[PDB]
């Protein structure tokens, strides 16, 4: 019975660090792309002047 | 008001329109760039969360 | 191809490039918009997950 609790929470342990490894991609991901967009931010000034 | 120096003047007209245009469309870019920065922000705060 | 039909063919030609300008600027902003209801599409089905 232990046993069984123990392959539950194992289960749920890697179901749940799948996800927060991919959430945590994801927020690099749009990170890159937030200085991206703030880079063309400066460059389309430097165009504009 | 000779003919080539109004001639002249006329073509930079049009070629200030066409630069003016174009100034424009890099403002545009700018305002959407902020704009989209500003999103980015805070789904990254919500990420972290 | 007489003096005043093309008089006012050549003002309707103007009147419809700054349209064009005009067009261009609110399909822009049709883009941007379309977009941003893409990603909030996105976050609605990865929240109703």
């Amino acid at each position: 019975k232990k046993i069984e609790n123990t392959k539950s929470l194992s289960s749920e342990i890697n179901s749940l660090q799948k996800k927060w490894d991919h959430k945590n991609s994801q927020y690099n991901r749009l990170w890159q792309e937030r200085e991206q967009s703030q880079n063309q931010i400066r460059q389309h000034e430097s165009g504009m002047e | 008001l000779t003919k080539e120096v109004l001639g002249q003047a006329l073509i930079s007209a049009k070629n200030y329109r066409d630069q003016l245009y174009s100034f424009k469309d890099l403002f545009q870019k700018c305002l959407f760039a902020r704009k989209r920065i500003e999103d980015l922000t805070h789904r990254l705060f919500e990420m972290e969360t």
